[PDB]
């Protein structure tokens, strides 16, 4: 591959028709989009409290740095537009679990949570009954304008 | 059509190999002695010394034909060897394959002036006084590039 | 003697940077000595498929992945100067053409132009962390003492 292929579908490559290899020596590949966040317990499918999954278990967002770029972004993400709002305190449930302190940065320009430059080291505590939430437009036409 | 290009003689050189009308080069994966048997016998060159690789005389503009040649060393055409096929390679013109042919021939003077000596079969050698006219002297002086006539002298 | 900042730290998989692992939040709190963490990296460079663990082919990380250096211009002083950052022996053979076999991830060096007494391969100049012309059938391996 020269790298600026759109799917490996296009990637030229040189078969071999000796041996190949041993299974001991799969290869395995990490991209950066590993998020994981969701929109959970809301009337229309996509919206509802935000729900992320970090060390294996489900959790609710702190809405103390959920902006909405934020929002807008992962509206972007789960294909329904942009954010109407990010309505505060427990509208769609405060979650069975614990609270993600996970402070997302995106600026509202990327479709997907994963590239947004999350920090979620020493977040400060969230109170529990301040979970954020989203209500995306749900219009997949309708796009960001600045 | 098979041919030996920046070899500095007639049996030496980058293999080039014909198909498709255009000239491509041979990867060296798997280019041993007697791959090079095959294309120096095919040539009308003899047997071979040298199966040189890591585009020993330099690195072909052309389209890498074969990949790993599995010759035996008796057949007559460098096709006729067990390859990967026309086109499949996974290698570069950075490592395209030459070889150096038995009728290999190169001229040299070790101290332009020295001792003649001659490049055949692989290995250096002499070239006898006797009957040496002044126009031989001159061809030889000539074929370095120095000259056009020379002198014959005693051994240092 | 410094305080510590941060306490119960959590990486998931997935993040190459600490500030996306959830923990504790940041206290400015006085730490002794015994409870602080000092981890000490696994070594930049290392030998696979080898008989020992002083041979085999070179492996160097790098930009999130191993890597292998290409054999192009891989002669004695190269096999030195990496016997001598592994900690090994003096070096005995540099073979070329993947002898130990073919490496894993791309190719982060070739044509490296050691002189045999660099304290590390990185120093040594080469045209270095990827975009090299050789394949993984190019691997470069060493062969250093016990
Ligand atoms: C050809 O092979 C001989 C046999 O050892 C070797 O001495 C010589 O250096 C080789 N020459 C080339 C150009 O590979
Ligand atoms: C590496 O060097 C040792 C010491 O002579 C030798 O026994 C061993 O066979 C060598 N390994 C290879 C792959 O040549
Ligand atoms: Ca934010
Ligand atoms: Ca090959
Ligand atoms: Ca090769
Ligand atoms: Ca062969
Ligand atoms: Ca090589
Ligand atoms: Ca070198």
């Amino acid at each position: 591959c020269e790298g600026h292929e759109s799917h490996l579908s296009l990637c030229p490559v040189a078969p071999r028709p000796e041996g190949t290899c041993s299974h001991s020596r799969d290869v395995g590949v990490v991209c950066s989009r590993y998020t994981e966040i969701r929109l959970v317990n809301g009337k229309t499918p996509c919206e509802g409290r935000v729900e992320l999954k970090t060390l294996g278990a489900w959790g609710s967002l702190c809405n103390s740095h959920w902006d909405i770029e934020d929002a807008h972004v992962l509206c972007q993400q789960l294909k329904c537009g942009v954010a109407l709002s990010t309505p505060g305190g427990a509208r769609f449930g405060k979650g069975n679990g614990q609270i993600w302190r996970h402070m997302f940065h995106c600026t509202g320009t990327e479709q997907h949570m994963g590239d947004c430059p999350v920090t979620a080291l020493g977040a400060s505590l969230c109170p529990s009954e301040q979970v954020a939430s989203v209500i995306c437009s749900g219009n997949q036409s309708q796009t960001l304008s600045s | 059509q098979l041919r030996l290009v920046n070899g500095g003689g007639r049996c030496a050189g980058r293999v080039e190999i014909y198909h498709e009308g255009s000239w491509g080069t041979i990867c060296d994966d798997s280019w041993d002695l007697s791959d090079a048997h095959v294309v120096c016998r095919q040539l009308g060159c003899g047997e071979a010394i040298n199966a040189t690789g890591s585009a020993h005389f330099g690195e072909g503009t052309g389209p890498i034909w074969l990949d790993e040649m599995k010759c035996n060393g008796k057949e007559s055409r460098i096709w006729q060897c067990h390859s990967h096929g026309w086109g499949q390679q996974n290698c570069r013109h950075k490592e395209d394959a030459g070889v150096i042919c038995s009728e290999f021939m190169s001229l040299r003077l070790t101290s332009c002036a020295g001792r003649l000596e001659v490049f055949y079969n692989g290995a250096w050698g002499t070239v006898g006084k006797s009957s040496m006219s002044e126009t031989t002297v001159g061809v030889v002086c000539r074929q370095l590039g120095c000259a056009d006539k020379g002198k014959i002298n005693p051994a240092s | 003697s410094i305080p510590m900042w941060v306490d119960n730290v959590q990486c998931p998989k997935g993040p190459d940077t600490l500030w996306q692992c959830p923990s504790s939040p940041w206290e400015k709190r006085l730490a002794s000595p015994s409870e602080e963490t000092w981890i000490t990296c696994d070594n930049k460079i290392r030998l696979q498929e080898g008989p020992t663990s002083c041979s085999g082919r070179v492996e160097i990380w790098h930009g999130g992945s191993w890597g292998t250096v290409c054999d192009d211009s891989w002669d004695l002083d190269d096999a030195q100067v990496v016997c001598q950052q592994l900690g090994c022996g003096p070096a005995l053979k540099a073979f070329k053409e993947a002898e130990f076999g073919q490496g894993t991830g791309p190719i982060w060096l070739n044509e490296v132009k050691c002189k045999g007494n660099e304290s590390s391969l990185w120093d040594c100049p080469a045209r270095r962390w990827g975009h090299s012309e050789c394949g993984h059938k190019e691997d470069a391996a060493v062969n250093c003492t016990d």
